[PDB]
RNA sequence: UAGCUAGUAGGUGGGGUAACGGCUCACCUAGGCGACGAUCCCUAGCUGGUCUGAGAGGAUGACCAGCCACACUGGAACUGAGACACGGUCCAGACUCCUACGGGAGGCAGCAGUGGGGAAUAUUGCACAAUGGGCGCAAGCCUGAUGCAGCCAUGCCGCGU
RNA sequence: ACCCGCAGAAGAAGCACCGGCUAACUCCGUGCCAGCAGCCGCGGUAAUACGGAGGGUGCAAGCGUUAAUCGGAAUUACUGGGCGUAAAGCGCACGCAGGCGGUUUGUUAAGUCAGAUGUGAAAUCCCCGGGCUCAACCUGGGAACUGCAUCUGAUACUGGC
């Protein structure tokens, strides 16, 4: 998977997925890919949608503040 | 056994040619005795000798083979629940192609050899090779 | 071939209307061991002259009643 | 069918004689055989027995270069027999008319061979030919029919026929355009690949 | 065993080669996509594959997968349905096939055609 | 009502007629009496012939059972009838 | 025969003092006739290494084959743990699919009379080696009465 | 599905079919019935034989022969022995049509063909040439029975290629 | 049906596999992707496998797929499978059913042991001939008659007695 790259912040995790919010507003429930790994919720991210499902593909956490075991 | 005579007596006679005990000896019932004879005379045993039939003695003399064992092979199958001897030689045989296993005919108890192979049925009433 | 048949018949206060047996084998075969097959026909019985381990031999007949189709015929013998 | 197929380099590959590139130079030559006809595909033999024996048998069916329906065909009729199977397929096999349009000198590839009888251009004493699918008899004078008497193909065949799978049992003649099929083909004379308990034991489920 | 316990309830020959129920029948079913979806595989095999839950018409509303590379278009694309679940998929039960008919061929393979590849006009 | 007919048998063309009893009833075929014969129309060896068994036949007829004209084929097939 | 067959070297893992080691050990069947095939395991460290301790060990005790028709005496039944195993007396002219485990053994031997199959399991480890068991005990006659008079 | 019976059975008698027989009523008797598995439910039409499997067995039931069950909704008799007849009997009806609209009227589990269903599988077919069966006094006629041929790798064997 | 002419094969290979296993694998895109992928798994792997290219395998007018069966599976064991612990002693009894009990002759002859004969239809199956263009396609002949069905001898066996 791949789609359109859009931003968005991630509004929820959606346990097996993350929800995105997009830069509009729009939540997608999308698929997180393979590929990425340092996302989290807040992240802002790139996001597709699919050709909701998305993927995402870019994620954007910023520096540490917080964390539990450590990440 | 407490419930099959015969397959006590293939069992006596596995636990007794397995000890080597080239001579085994229990009651004969007319069977037991008729079978041994036929066991007798073919060399699995060379002979019983008998005493009583509602009191015991029949005593089997299981030679070697050749050395070895008389028999290496003998056991039971003709349970209360099993009998496959249907008249007109609608028996036929299982490593009595290699010994005995004595039926039972019209009358009597025989090598089963000449019952069976001889199409005379005769009941198989019990089996060794 | 025969059906007249030294069955039994042994049902009684059976108004009339006795049983004889025209009894059998059935052998469990595939998997062993002798099972009856078992067949009891009301007889001639008509005022039951099919009886109590009357011993009865039948012999097939007519309806001469719900079953009376197996006329009875013989008695042969009483078995326990 | 013939089944379709390209000779010399088929040589190469399959490694036997199954008598197919007939004219004047055939197999190898002029361009070898054993130095591929690949460069990609077979590298890696995955070979197992059914590997082994799949060319084992894939030898003889070409030997006789029949249509697989068909040599399945012989193995069965060999097989309900009370005996071992295997060899009374041979003479089957072997039994056909195009195994016997080579062997008598029309033919000489399967292919010819037939091409002769498949065009209704061989002959046998033997069930309208049209077909070298067509069985042989003991005494058919396998004969020639039109567009092919002791023309090229043939006339060279009958030469080769004498030599072909030395047939014993069918009288091995395509000069007189003839060529008495004595009787059917036997283990007399071989030309396989097999063992009788290396095809009959390849087949098994 | 005694026999006569056996007797009285016998033991069963036939078969004994199961694992969990499959369904229906019709060799075809008449069945376009609910939708067309999109699944992962599995961790390793690392990728995303590509499918569509499906209504029939030969019985139970399948999801399927669209192969090779690729896959239908979306909604009910006229899909054609072909049977499949994979090995390295649990529990699928009718796959909606392209390099075959009603569907889309399969993309980016032309590596077979009576499967796969190209829905070549069957001669 | 016993019927001798030819049932049209061997695959056409070349039938290979076998002349049957059947209730005539049957438009061609359908029930079936018992067998009786045949005439085979083409190129057969044996066991495979062309059979008319015309005996049993006249056993049937006695009482009352009807025959063809291909079993008059049979019948008067040497004239063997005729 | 004199033929052998090396039934199998084997890879087997020891796990040893640093790693997880594997190895060969051999288990070959020789056969120098229908009345001899011996197969022997070996030990080694190769696929000879141990084909050899095998044949060796093979060799050690080359006995009994088919004895009859190159075809059983009579057809014999082999376990070995829970090995059910069969071959029948029959003669490879009346055919024979000749089995690994009945054309291996059988081919060393020589003869391949003997038609067989096993049911249960895929353990040449134990099933053949119960069709060797299974194999073996077709005896010593002694008469058109044999066991019928000694 | 572990429960049965009053038409119940029997007896008994009428009654009935051709007729057997509660078989049935009349009467009575109490009979009269199932855990060798009944009762109950479904499902399956069912066989020669199909399928497969070494077979065991298992499967199978074809794409036949043999038999049936069954052939517009429900009901309802016939001729005829037989048929309450896939295109022989009455209504409702269902059902749809007829219909001056009431009344009525109207129907390929024969076929193609039609609808169309479903994965999808058959010509509005040819043919009596023979084949059969019928009718027809019969002659003949009839015969989508039938022959031949139409339509589909679906299923087989080949040559070819 | 059959029969045969012509030229040229004209008009006749695709299809499936090929990462193993399994017949067949590379080269490249992808490539931890997109994917393949029966089964194991192949997917960074510069592919083998993906994806393609190419090459290889494996087939014939076919060659693949689906739906879809008994088989192997001894995987439910009849053949032929399983309670010390791998899915197998009731908590434990009793215990009716069930089943099963010694023993001896005698005896039924029923079962059994001996027989009879009929009866399996047909297909003509198989077997084994046979028939046609091989073959497919047609038939026959021994073989489906078993068991039913029934008789009976022997009677030890087995049960009857």
């Amino acid at each position: 998977l791949f789609g359109e790259p859009d931003e968005g912040i991630v509004i929820s995790r959606f346990g097996m997925h993350a929800d995105v919010e997009s830069a509009d507003g729009d939540v997608h429930r999308c698929n997180i890919r393979r590929t990425i790994r340092s996302l989290v919720t807040g992240d802002r991210v790139v996001w597709r949608p699919g050709k909701v499902k998305g993927i995402v593909e870019a994620v954007h956490e910023r520096t540490s503040v917080l964390t539990r075991p450590v990440k | 056994s407490m419930q099959d005579p015969i397959a006590d007596m293939l069992t006596r006679i596995r636990n007794g040619q397995a000890a080597n005990k080239a001579a085994v000896t229990m009651p004969s019932s007319k069977l037991k005795v008729a079978i041994a004879n036929v066991l007798k005379e073919e060399g699995f045993i060379e002979d019983f000798k008998v005493e009583g039939d509602t009191k015991p003695e029949l005593e089997l003399t299981l030679k070697y083979f050749q050395g070895k064992a008389v028999v290496e092979s003998i056991q039971r199958v003709s349970r209360p629940g099993l009998r496959i001897y249907k008249r007109k030689d609608e028996l036929p045989k299982v490593m009595a192609g290699l010994g005995i296993a004595v039926v039972s005919t019209s009358k009597g108890v025989m090598t089963d050899r000449a019952a069976r192979q001889a199409g005379l049925g005769g009941e198989i009433i019990c089996y060794v090779a | 071939k025969i059906r007249t048949l030294q069955g039994r018949v042994v049902s009684d206060k059976m108004e009339k209307s006795i049983v004889v047996a025209i009894e059998r084998f059935v052998k469990h075969p595939i998997y062993g061991k002798f099972i009856k097959r078992t067949t009891k026909l009301h007889v001639h019985d008509e005022n039951n002259e099919c009886g109590i381990g009357d011993v009865v031999e039948i012999r097939e007949c007519r309806p001469l009643s719900k079953t009376k189709s197996w006329t009875l015929v013989r008695v042969v013998e009483k078995a326990v | 069918a013939r089944y379709l197929g390209p000779k010399l380099k088929l040589s190469r590959r399959e490694g036997t004689d199954l008598f197919l590139k007939s004219g004047v130079r055939a197999i190898d030559t002029k361009c070898k055989i054993e130095q591929a006809p690949g460069q990609h595909g077979a590298r890696k033999p995955r070979l197992s027995d059914y590997g082994v024996q799949l060319r084992e048998k894939q030898k003889v069916r070409r030997i006789y270069g029949v249509l697989e329906r068909q040599f399945r065909n012989y193995y069965k009729e060999a097989a309900r027999l009370k005996g071992n199977t295997g060899e009374n397929l041979l003479a089957l096999l072997e039994g056909r008319l195009d195994n016997v349009v080579y062997r008598m000198g029309f033919g000489a590839t399967r292919a010819e061979a037939r091409q002769l009888v498949s065009h209704k251009a061989i002959m046998v004493n033997g069930r309208v030919v049209n077909i070298a699918s067509y069985q042989v008899s003991p005494n058919d004078v396998v004969s020639i029919r039109e567009k092919a008497k002791k023309q090229s193909r043939v006339k060279a065949a009958l030469e080769l026929a004498e030599q072909r799978e030395k047939p014993t049992w069918l009288e091995v003649d395509a000069g007189k355009m003839e060529g008495t099929f004595k009787r059917k083909p036997e283990r007399s004379d071989l030309s396989a690949d097999i063992n009788e308990h290396l095809i009959v034991e390849l087949y098994s489920k | 065993a005694t026999v006569n316990q056996l007797v009285r309830k016998p033991r069963a020959r036939k078969v004994a080669k199961s694992n969990v129920p499959a369904l229906e029948a019709c060799p075809q079913k008449r069945g376009v996509c609910t939708r067309v979806y999109t699944t992962t595989p599995k961790k390793p095999n690392s990728a995303l594959r590509k499918v569509c839950r499906v209504r029939l018409t030969n019985g139970f509303e399948v999801t399927s997968y669209i192969g090779g590379e690729g896959h239908n278009l979306q909604e009910h694309s006229v899909i054609l349905i072909r049977g499949g679940r994979v090995k390295d998929l649990p529990g699928v039960r009718y796959h909606t096939v392209r390099g075959a008919l009603d569907c889309s061929g399969v993309k980016d393979r032309k590596q077979a055609r009576s499967k796969y590849g190209v829905k070549r006009p069957k001669a | 009502m016993v019927t001798i007919r030819l049932a049209r048998h061997g695959a056409k063309k070349r039938p290979f007629y076998q002349v049957v009893v059947a209730d005539s009833r049957n438009a061609r075929n359908g029930r079936f009496i018992e067998r009786v014969g045949f005439f085979n129309p083409i190129a057969s060896e044996k066991e495979e012939g062309t059979r008319l068994d015309l005996d049993r036949i006249a056993h049937w007829v006695g009482q009352g059972a009807t025959i063809s004209d291909r079993v008059a084929a049979l019948i008067k097939e040497v004239n063997k009838a005729a | 025969e004199l033929q052998e067959k090396l039934i199998a070297v084997n890879r087997v893992s020891k796990t040893v003092k640093g790693g997880r080691i594997f190895s060969f050990t051999a288990l070959t069947v020789v056969g120098d006739g229908n009345g001899r095939v011996g197969f022997g395991y070996g030990k080694a460290r190769e696929v000879p290494a141990a084909i050899q301790k095998a044949m060796e060990k093979a060799r050690r005790n080359m006995i009994n084959v088919a004895l009859n028709n190159g075809t059983l005496q009579h057809p014999v039944k082999g376990v070995h743990t829970g090995s059910r195993v069969f071959m029948q007396p029959a003669s490879e002219g009346t055919g024979i699919i000749a089995g690994g485990a009945m054309r291996a053994v059988l081919e060393v031997a020589g003869v391949h009379n003997v038609l067989a199959k096993a049911y249960g399991s895929t353990n040449p480890i134990n099933v053949v080696r119960a069709t060797i068991d299974g194999l073996e005990n077709m005896n010593s006659p002694e008469m058109v009465a044999a066991k019928r008079g000694k």
